[PDB]
RNA sequence: UUGACCUCAAAUCAGGUAGGACUACGCGCUGAACUUAAGCAUAUCAAUAAGCGCAGGAAAAGAAAAUAACCAUGAUUCCCUCAGUAACGGCGAGUGAAGCGGGAAAAGCUCAAAUUUGAAAUCUGGCAACAUUUCUUUUGUUGUCCGAGUUGUAAUUUCAA
RNA sequence: UUGGAUAUGCCAUAUAAAGCGCUUUCGAAGAGUCGAGUUGUUUGGGAAUGCAGCUCUAAAUGGGUGGUAAAUUUCAUCUAA
């Protein structure tokens, strides 16, 4: 993100696109909050909840709340792979929105 | 484009300047 | 002895201002300068009144 | 936000989840010790509407405070007075339970100030309340408009005051006619103070 | 043991009294401190009036809502009449109540007027001297501290003087009506529970 | 009785206003999110034992011991109508 | 088998903090009896003394889950008044507020519950640079690493909206 | 030594931010807490004034309060945890 952040910074002192040099980011959603957000707006298409979040009152609604929204979820084992997908210690779940086609 | 990184553009650029 | 003994006293305005006037009215008299102490046996006119 | 999703959960603790929940916790806190530090809140949006920020400086405490009333601490039960003072058993502290667990907390932690504090469990023996606390050193805490005040040191111990939530309602602060002992010592010495003018 | 002419006495001095007894051998000191405060605000807070604009409203009983005395700021709806935003009336000096309202256009033209006058009289100076913006002063030299009360005062109303005499005010019987309305209102209650009862019967 | 002090509409007649509606009086109405939540929470939880000791004599048609139950539960009557009337379409829609 | 994470430990680990005194006035807890009722048990003394805990230069209280029943008022505190009144009381001895109104002073606000999601935008610390000083004694800034943090740190919102 | 102004000097990316105005709109608002019973203790609060212990435990125009308890129906007011 810093090189990212960098390089945009030497094409605006350029004077170039910097709204069009840049592409937008495919990359998994996580946090608790937005991928109940995610989900009560339709925009998620996977879900993956860690299987011993230590509070389990944190995912316990996740699978009713998918089911009533038509949102496909699984409940994925351990907490920390879903961390390390997202270069935390710890996501209590995951969510995948949008692919690439090649993905799809 | 994301305005936050938009000021956080202007930031680094104002620090290489 | 206590503080909370009644050290003011209350005069009603108006009587304050009786003795006021009073004490001016009797100021005008040159009877009672003399009889209160004041060596007023050559001064030239009571009340003695200066210019500003 | 699953923080609306947790609030209306804990809304229906009579629920089979939350009673099976409230076993396993209550049995761990027991085989813990009576204070002990929590290493994230066990509610973590109650937590959060009483206060806590999810940042350094910030800590959670559990502590489990014996339940019933009070006992007079005179021996034998014995008073040695009039009649109208020889009750012995059914007398009730007037600081809550929750007022307890936040002073033996502020105890235990000197170097902190006790933010707040919320329940978390129960049972025939305890009622279990975790603490959250602030350090008043830590630059975190120093560096944040939002909660500096409590660095000023006119909140050392507000728990031990009576300046926390509870400790505010233990003592009958509130506005309206239903108080109106208000603060007592300051009523009380409001009109039983004898204003002698000096012109009377 | 009681036993002279006079009312039976009633002295509450059964506690310990003369541990608070209050006296106020302080207050001429109280007063010249207040006064020395009073002037230090005065020349701190410059040009600026010691004391703000407050609205004109009603003691809300009976027994006083005949007279005029000073609220605690004007309401959302009355700055908004005035054409002043409530975030720089408290700029300004304009206290803001967002608790008041104005359940009368009475009340409310009272206050208006009132941010009028204030708003008249007001020199603004701009924030960056000589550069005057939006409702600054183009000119702040005879800038002085003067009194609110003497610029606006609490105005009482005023009842009017003598009136002619009309025939449907001759062909009113005032303690008839007093009674009437005083036994209407009385009964009103047995009234809607006699007409109830009346149209579930028929 | 307008301005007569004694009456039905008494006091002085100064025009009328319309005050405007604050953002405080609106609690209390239901809102679409919380309607939602509610409802995800419900079926997440299910119902306490006095809710289905209530819903079972409701079904029973026991009518008013259902309602002394609630009103022995809950404290006040007012609740525990409120409470019938809020299991009784639990009972209707389940049906449904 | 190595790893990740969680939980729980250790260190004369790096840097901090707490106690004690003071206590006239502040906030609490705990808590009598002598006394009065011409006895005395409810009551009174007194929500006092003694005891215990915790503050400040003031404390506490404070921007209405407040009054009122008006033509309505409008955070809190204090003064005067309400008022020895409404009320409580072996309705005995005794006790006993509040709204209004006048004044002193006035000042308002902050979060939780919102997806930044085309971008954790947030912050402690280590290091190195500068700068700054009531001050070589103080207080910061910028860069760079390590961490904290998605089990939620910023921005935005607080019902007056 | 300090204070608020003033003269200019320099640094400052408004590529930002903000008030205001209308929305056919929407508007998340704090739970073993409120409330109820009960037992103590308090209050001038008397059919419990506050606080506390125990038992039971809400709700969504819902919840408080309107100083005689109850059911019911309106009206004001305010928006706790």
């Amino acid at each position: 993100k810093k090189q990212r952040l960098v390089a945009e910074a030497e094409a605006v002192a350029n004077g170039k696109s910097a709204q069009d040099v840049s592409k937008k980011p495919y990359n998994v959603k996580y946090g608790l909050n937005h991928v109940v957000a995610l989900i009560e707006a339709k925009k998620a298409k996977l879900v993956l909840i860690a299987s011993d979040v230590d509070p389990i009152e944190l995912v316990v609604f996740l699978p009713a709340l998918c089911k009533k929204m038509g949102v496909p979820y699984a409940i994925v084992k351990n907490k920390a792979r879903l961390g390390t997908v997202i270069h935390q210690k710890t996501a209590a779940v995951l969510a995948v929105t949008e692919v690439r086609e090649e993905d799809k | 484009p994301s305005k936050h990184e938009q000021k956080r553009i202007l930031q680094l650029a104002y620090a290489i300047r | 002895t206590k503080t909370w003994r009644k050290w003011h006293v209350k005069v009603n305005q108006n009587e304050k201002r009786y003795a006021i006037a009073s004490a001016v009215a009797a100021s005008g008299v040159p009877s009672l300068l003399l009889a209160r102490g004041h060596r007023i046996e050559e001064i030239p006119e009571v009340p003695l009144v200066v210019d500003d | 936000g699953a923080y609306k999703y947790l609030e209306e959960l804990a809304k229906k603790k009579q629920s089979d989840v939350n009673l099976f929940l409230s076993r396993v916790r209550a049995w761990e806190y027991r085989q813990m010790n009576v204070i002990h530090r929590a290493s994230r809140p066990s509610r973590p949006d109650k937590a959060r509407r009483l206060g806590y920020k999810a940042k350094q400086g910030y800590v959670i405490y559990r502590i489990r405070v014996r339940r019933g009333g009070r006992k007079r601490p005179v021996p034998k039960g014995q008073t040695y007075g009039k009649p109208v003072h020889q009750g012995v058993n059914h007398l009730k502290y007037q600081r809550s339970a929750r007022c307890t667990a936040e002073e033996r907390v502020g105890r235990y932690c000197s170097n902190l100030r006790v933010l707040n504090s919320y329940w978390v469990n129960q049972d025939a023996t305890y009622k279990f309340f975790e603490v959250i606390l602030v350090d008043p050193s830590h630059k975190a805490i120093r560096r944040d408009p939002r909660i500096n005040w409590i660095v000023n040191p006119v909140h050392k111990h507000r728990e031990s005051r009576g300046l926390t939530s509870i400790g505010k309602k233990s003592r009958g602060i509130g506005k309206g006619h239903r108080f109106n002992n208000s603060p007592q010592h300051a009523t009380w010495l409001r009109h039983n103070t004898l204003s002698l003018r000096r012109y009377r | 043991a009681i036993h002279v002419k006079g009312q039976l006495p009633n002295a509450h001095f059964h506690k310990d009294w003369q541990r608070y007894v209050k006296t106020w051998f302080n207050q001429p000191g109280r007063k010249l401190r207040r006064r020395q405060a009073r002037q230090t605000k005065a020349a701190k807070i410059a040009p600026r009036p010691v004391e703000a604009i407050r609205p004109a409203v009603k003691p809300p009983t009976i027994r006083y809502n005949m007279k005029v005395r000073a609220g605690r700021g004007f309401t959302l709806e009355e700055l908004k009449a005035a054409g002043v935003s409530r975030r720089v009336a408290s700029t300004i000096g304009i206290p803001v109540d967002h608790r008041r309202r104005n359940r009368s256009e009475e009340s409310l033209q009272r206050n208006v007027e009132r941010i009028k006058v204030y708003l008249a009289h007001l020199i603004v100076f701009p924030r960056k001297a000589g550069q005057p913006k939006k409702g600054d002063a183009t000119d702040v030299s005879g800038a002085e501290q003067t009194d609110v009360a003497a610029v606006l005062p609490i105005t009482q109303e005023a009842v009017e003087e003598a009136k002619p005499i009309t025939e449907e005010a001759k062909n009113f019987n005032a303690f008839s009506t007093l009674s009437n309305e005083r036994a209407y209102a009385r009964y009103a209650g047995a009234r809607a529970a006699f007409q109830k009862k009346r149209a579930e019967e028929a | 009785a307008p301005g007569l002090v004694v009456g039905l509409n008494k006091g002085k007649t100064l025009t009328k206003r319309q005050l405007p509606e604050r953002p405080s009086r609106r609690k209390g109405h239901l809102s679409k999110r919380t309607a939602f939540v509610r409802s995800i929470v419900r079926e997440v939880a299910g119902f306490a034992p006095y809710e289905r000791r209530v819903m079972e004599l409701i079904r029973n048609s026991q009518d008013k011991r259902a309602r002394k139950l609630a009103k022995k539960r809950l404290g006040t009557l007012k609740r525990a109508k409120g409470k019938i009337e809020e299991l009784t379409s639990v009972i209707q829609s389940s049906r449904l």
